[PDB]
């Protein structure tokens, strides 16, 4: 008995970073490769209603 | 568990007893020179750390 309704879609305001170790660091930048998410990308939303 | 400075240098450590953060300064480094008055005139001379 429930219904299904086509995917929805959002975006991705800059959400998604993550620390990439264990270490300790402050006052600075610093640069990393790695899997991210990536901003401003349309992304996927659902509901349970 | 590390910290790391700027200068891609390991600054601080977790100790696995305590879990107490100690921060690490190296041995102390000195910078040496020696003043003469010229040999063929006298032998005393002094020093500077710089």
């Amino acid at each position: 008995t429930r219904t299904q309704l086509p995917p929805a879609y959002t975006n991705s305001f800059t959400r998604g970073v993550y620390y990439p170790d264990k270490v300790f660091r402050s006052s600075v930048l610093h640069s990393t490769q790695d899997l991210f998410l990536p901003f401003f990308s349309n992304v996927t939303w659902f509901h349970a209603i | 568990q590390f910290g790391r400075d700027i200068a891609d240098t390991t600054d601080a450590v977790r100790d696995p007893q305590t879990l107490e953060i100690l921060d690490i300064t190296p041995c102390s480094f000195g910078g040496v020179s020696v003043i003469t008055p010229g040999t063929n005139t006298s032998n005393q001379v002094a020093v500077l750390y710089q």
